[PDB]
């Protein structure tokens, strides 16, 4: 019985005054306490107080921050659902990832509602029927992947240039885009439907290396500079290292897996079942891997924490929740009325941004 | 394509890769020589023509040639208009209505009233005007003016100067004002209009905003206002000024505090404006203001409000940039402005500033934040501080870089007798400061009472001559020294001078030092003969069993008067819980203890909370947060909570207590022959069952005053449940730690059916955060 | 007087205004300016500010304006501040 209500979000005070004025005119021609949210100050911070702790930290442990809630500060608008996002907190600049267009979007300007991008991209026009499914960012913002399902290509656009344009086709023409992937090394990878991963060296656009295995077993992938981690319907876990270059570890499981998730400061692996069990798994002793959160609902996303604290999941049950790594609890809740299909995180660790409907929403973190 | 900044807005969108580059007009330093060729200079050339300059907004108009001259035109104008003229020119909203207002009169014979037709065309013009600033759109067809019954010829003639100039190559014609700075002002001119006089039966029917709104600021000059009622015969009084004001004081007053660019925002709007009720009027009620500062024009807008504040307390500003250099000397024109001032003009600003600062008496505390000063800036701060009427007692430099004028810091300290609190941190400190520092404490006229050194480097020397201050006589009864490494030497150079009996300190805080089992044993045995220190923290170090207990044996000692004492991750063995729990049987004099991240086995809450049961405790709070506990003791939980009749706060945290747990909780609650006051429940893994029992126990619960559920899965039925618990006039529960993003509509709607029920109930989700009584002394 | 300098599509239009101008003799700054053009583009774009240089007055000092936000200034203004205090040695 959710009932939901919905609300003018900002309430922002310079909206408020805008509002007041535009009536007065209205009234002029027609003869014929308050809240408001603090704005995205310069499109960086919120400069918000934090809150207080019951207790004070050690004195060696002073980075280590978890978050509370999650506030909800601007909506982007785009007529048809929306897939992938991307952050760029460096550039100010997100993106937003559809089945048939991707826009460019700024957070300097302060609105309620955005409809203008700053810029439209369609990869619909230089074919017949063009469909897509998937999207990359780099961490140097040098350059952007967006991958098709009918499109014979990966197109890549660089936005260190003062105009956007296309790198290269990149063509897989058999080959659907189902999963989309990159490394700090300039060596690209991708995975297709039909068990295939090729793989090409941008500097020179050349294929390097091909890898097959059985059917739908590409729909995942994680890319470490030792370590190449494929799984799809069959459930198989395998782990590559391209320097001896064979399998190194071979897993089964009841069911499918969907997500996959690794940790920056000390290698852990977490897994998402179609029967919703989060498996964890530690990539250091190898030894054993184990379960300790079920959903009913399919999970779809994951992501963790720069930090190494937190991992926040989005799946089909159109619910949001985040936990923690001690023991895998989750800390707050916020469900959306959609059925939530990505999510986002930011370096930097004070925006957030996830979309379920057509539109998307950004919220902020508070600590 | 050729278009202005506001339009790229919609052009970004349809075009495909495109390249923007940007036109500007005059350079600064030829704007620069072109103002001040038309400056008067008799005796304030130097002080007007530097705040024209700093004018970002000004000087962006300004960049126009056109606007240029007519910047220039109305000064020369205004040195004509001597006597005549009494308002002063400092912004381009007067010297724009000045050229108007003279424009007029020289069409009028004589000084007169407007007639009839005249006023009809004018209050048009400015309508359609108002209309094409909010419509967007600037042809300004001559089907508009036959709609509201308008003449180009008579506007032309009665204005006598060009306004809404028209040129038609092709049959049709189409009419654009000189400026669009004209355009905007005369749509702030048409807001105050229409309230005098209804025209509408003559008539036959957000960068951008941002000028209109600077323009219908300006306008609210009285002077202004003067001339207007004397051109109509009409007094004016403008409906648009209760909503400005009202719009200030909502911006005034905010629950989680006030952002310092909407503040900053007023403060500009409010300047361009110069009168001095219209300020005084539109801010009462900010009792806090938080400031950055990245201009002098920033610093001079600050100055000329603050001396309106006559309400404010409390001031934060942060100042990162401006003075960190001492000094540097460049020349913007060719020639210098003045000759010789033997100063610049950041210093005379900022020294204004702190005057303003410093002179107000409603302000009592002053924080620097993050402002990074160089020598001469802390020198010239302390000079404008040291003034006698500022009434300042308080100071924290906490997240301040002074190192460089801490030698004006230690001379501020003795000059000024009135300010009680003092703060340091994370400033290196050095062996001639401490020397200094001390020898300024020691001085009589010192009459700071706390001080605080929280991550200030300390060496042996350092601790040497902490102890003698500390043996001294001085007025210092706090003292705090919390993440500082104390050699055993140095602690036990510290330990003998608190054995002193001449010592006289209330209030000691040690948290994250370098105390072992052997320094905590020295440290309490050398604490044993003292009498004097009711408060005593002791954190993160680690306490032997031996530390335990001589601390019992000398909290047993009569005369100890030690009422609160906290300890947190420091880990307690077993049998020293028997000892605290046998002070506990027989104690008197000790209120609040606190043990946080302790390792507590449930046997041991049982002891813990028999000891309780024993009618001699007198302690008010207890807090256990992180200490381990299971379901078992939850039973003999609610029976001390029921038979305990002294216990005011209890608090637990990520204790998974259980399901059971909590039902048998709320069931001993519910009986409610205990006066407890304060529950907290934070990820105890809660459901929704307990739900039912703890609404059961809130509607019989007068005493209950503050509650926390975070962290918990709380279902929606169990959310009614406890909103119509909290609607039932039984309840009077007050404070409320709830997150109501998580929830759906309903509960929200019901929430604020409880917020309507009762006035008095707040929900925010930093429960942690109210205080009713001193709780975070230490935190501090 | 009009001026054209080409505008970066990753700059925002409201940065461009309020610009933040420091006066430095003009030899240092031939020097400072650098000998390639190709390296103050990599910077503007590493820093997310936009300068430009312009001297035209008889005397030796020259006029230098940046522009974006006043993080990106304060950091433009410490690099050119601790150019001249090297070049004064």
């Amino acid at each position: 019985d959710p009932q939901p209500v919905w609300d003018a979000e900002p309430q922002f005070c310079q909206g408020f005054l805008i509002q007041g004025l535009w009536e007065l005119f209205m009234d002029s021609r027609q003869k014929n306490a308050d809240k408001f949210l603090k704005p995205l100050s310069w499109g960086s911070e919120v400069l918000e107080s934090s809150c207080n702790q019951p207790s004070t930290a050690l004195w060696q442990l002073e980075r280590f921050t978890v978050p509370q809630a999650l506030q909800k500060v601007r909506v982007l608008k785009h007529q048809e659902l929306l897939l992938v996002v991307a952050v760029s907190s460096f550039t100010r600049h997100v993106f937003t990832c559809s089945q048939s267009g991707i826009k460019v979007w700024n957070l300097v300007n302060q609105v309620a509602e955005d409809r203008d991008p700053e810029s439209h991209l369609k990869c619909s026009v230089q074919d017949n029927k063009v469909y897509l499914r998937t999207c990359l960012l780099s961490s140097n913002s040098r350059t952007l992947f967006a991958g098709g399902y009918n499109l014979p290509g990966v197109i890549v656009w660089d936005l260190a240039a003062p105009s956007l344009y296309e790198k290269c086709q990149l063509p897989c023409e058999g080959l659907s885009c189902q999963a989309l992937a990159n490394t700090k090394e300039n060596m690209a990878l991708a995975g297709f439907t039909d068990g295939t991963v090729r793989i090409w060296d941008l500097r020179t656009q050349e294929i390097v290396r091909n890898l097959k295995g059985p059917t739908n077993s590409a729909r995942n992938l994680v890319v470490k500079d030792d370590n190449i981690w494929t799984g799809g319907l069959d459930a198989c876990l395998r782990c590559w290292d391209l320097r001896m270059a064979k399998v190194s570890l071979e897993h089964l499981f009841q069911s499918q897996i969907m997500s996959l998730a690794h940790s920056p400061t000390e290698d852990w692996l977490l897994l998402g079942l179609a029967n919703g069990q989060h498996c964890l798994f530690n990539s250091r002793k190898r030894d054993q891997v184990l379960t300790v959160d079920t959903k009913d609902n399919t999970i779809l996303g994951l992501k963790f924490s720069p930090n190494g604290k937190w991992w926040a999941s989005v799946g089909m049950g159109n619910f949001i929740t985040v936990h923690s790594m001690p023991t895998g609890a989750k800390l707050f809740q916020v469900p959306e009325v959609g059925p939530v299909r990505c999510f986002d995180m930011t370096e930097n660790g004070r925006l957030i941004i996830t979309g379920s409907r057509d539109c998307a929403s950004v919220y902020h973190i508070k600590y | 394509i050729t278009t202005r900044n506001t339009g790229l807005e919609k052009l970004k969108s349809m075009v495909v890769s495109p390249l923007y580059i940007l036109v500007e007009g005059l350079s600064a330093s030829r704007r620069s020589q072109l103002v001040l060729e038309n400056i008067s200079n008799e005796s304030d050339r130097i002080q007007v023509f530097h705040s024209l300059i700093e004018n970002h907004q000004l000087f962006d108009q300004c960049q126009a040639p056109s606007v240029c001259s007519l910047v220039c035109e109305a000064l020369q104008l205004q040195k004509k208009l001597g006597k005549r003229c009494t308002l002063p020119c400092q912004t381009l909203t007067g010297l724009y209505a000045t050229l108007v207002f003279h424009q007029l009169t020289l069409k009028r014979p004589s000084q007169s009233a407007l007639s009839q037709e005249e006023q009809i065309t004018l209050v048009g013009l400015c309508m359609m005007a108002a209309e094409g600033v909010w419509t967007m759109r600037s042809v300004f067809y001559d089907d508009d003016l036959k709609n509201y019954s308008l003449k180009e010829s008579e506007i032309l003639a009665l204005f006598h100067m060009n306004i809404l100039l028209q040129v038609g190559h092709n049959s049709e014609q189409c009419y654009v004002f000189s400026h669009l700075s004209l355009q905007d002002f005369f749509a702030a001119l048409y807001y105050v209009l229409e309230g005098l006089e209804e025209w509408n039966q003559h008539f036959c029917f957000d960068t951008r905003l941002l000028g209109m709104k600077r323009f219908l600021f300006g306008l609210m000059n009285k002077d202004i206002l003067k001339t207007l009622e004397v051109l109509f015969e009409y007094p004016v009084i403008p409906t648009v000024e209760q909503k400005l004001q009202h719009w200030v004081s909502l911006i005034a007053q905010q629950v989680n505090g006030t952002s310092p660019m909407d503040t900053l925002d007023a403060f500009y709007c409010l300047f361009e404006s110069q009168d001095e009720e219209f300020v005084g009027g539109a801010l009462k009620r900010f009792q806090e203001v938080w400031l950055l500062i990245n201009q002098k024009m920033d610093l001079k807008v600050s100055s000329y409000c603050l001396k309106h504040c006559q309400n404010l307390k409390a001031i934060r500003v942060d100042i990162r940039d401006l003075l960190s250099v001492d000094n540097t000397l460049e020349l913007c024109p060719v020639v210098t402005v003045q000759e010789t001032q033997c100063k610049p003009l950041l210093m005379e600003w900022w020294g204004n500033f702190c005057s303003v600062l410093g002179s107000l008496r409603n302000l009592k505390e002053l924080d620097l934040g993050d402002s990074i000063l160089s020598q001469r800036a802390m020198k010239i701060l302390c000079l404008e501080l040291r003034n006698q009427s500022c009434r300042i007692q308080k100071l924290t430099f906490k997240s301040a870089e002074v190192v460089s004028g801490l030698k004006h810091l230690w001379k501020l300290l003795f000059s000024n007798q009135n300010l009680k609190y003092l703060n340091l941190g994370n400033t290196p400190m050095k062996d001639d400061d401490m020397k200094l520092a001390c020898e300024a404490l020691k001085h009589p006229k010192c009459s700071v009472e706390t001080l605080r050194l929280d991550s200030c480097e300390l060496t042996i020397i350092g601790y040497e001559m902490i102890s003698t201050l500390l043996i001294s006589t001085t007025r210092l009864k706090c003292l705090s020294l919390a993440k500082n490494r104390v050699g055993v030497k140095s602690m036990i150079s510290l330990g003998n001078a608190l054995s002193s009996s001449m010592c006289l300190l209330q209030k000691l805080i040690l948290d994250n030092c370098g105390l072992t089992p052997a320094s905590c044993h020295l440290l309490v045995s050398a604490l044993f003969s003292n009498q004097n220190l009711t408060h005593l923290c002791l954190s993160n170090n680690s306490l032997g069993t031996e530390g335990v207990q001589q601390l019992c044996q000398f909290l047993r000692n009569p005369e100890c008067a030690l009422q609160r004492l906290i300890l947190n991750h420091c880990n307690i063995v077993d049998d020293a819980y028997g000892f605290l729990a046998m002070r506990l049987a027989n104690n008197t004099k000790l209120t609040h203890l606190s043990l946080t991240m302790n390792p507590v086995g449930d046997g041991a809450m049982k002891l813990l909370c028999e000891a309780l049961k024993e009618p001699t405790c007198y302690l008010q709070e207890l807090e256990l947060v992180d200490c381990q506990l299971t379901q078992n003791c939850c039973e003999d939980l609610a029976c001390m909570i029921t038979t305990t009749k002294h216990l005011k706060s209890l608090d637990l945290g990520n204790n998974a207590l259980g399901d059971k747990g909590v039902i048998t909780l709320c069931e001993g609650l519910k009986q409610s022959s205990s006066s407890l006051r304060r529950l907290g429940l934070g990820a105890c893994k809660l459901t929704s069952n307990c739900c039912e029992a703890l609404s059961l126990a809130i509607s019989c619960n007068p005493h209950l005053n503050s509650l926390n559920l975070v962290k918990n899965d709380f279902s929606t039925s169990g959310m009614l449940k406890l909103c119509s618990a909290f609607q039932c006039p039984v309840s009077n529960l007050g404070i409320i730690g709830l997150w109501k993003q998580e929830y759906y509509a309903r509960v929200r709607r019901q929430l604020e059916e409880v917020e309507f029920v009762k006035p008095h109930v707040v929900i925010d989700g930093d429960w942690y955060a109210s205080d009713e009584d001193d709780r975070n002394w230490w935190k501090n | 007087s009009l001026r054209l300098r080409t505008r970066p599509w990753w700059f925002p239009i409201q940065e461009v205004s309020n610009p933040l101008v420091l006066y430095m003799e003009a030899w240092v700054a031939e020097r400072v300016i650098g000998t390639d053009q190709a390296e103050i583009s990599e910077i503007e774009w590493m820093c997310q500010a936009l300068l430009t240089v312009d001297s035209v007055n008889s005397g030796n000092l020259a006029e230098i304006t940046i522009f974006g936000q006043p993080s990106a200034q304060t950091r433009m203004k410490n690099i050119l501040l601790n150019m001249a205090a090297w070049h004064k040695e």
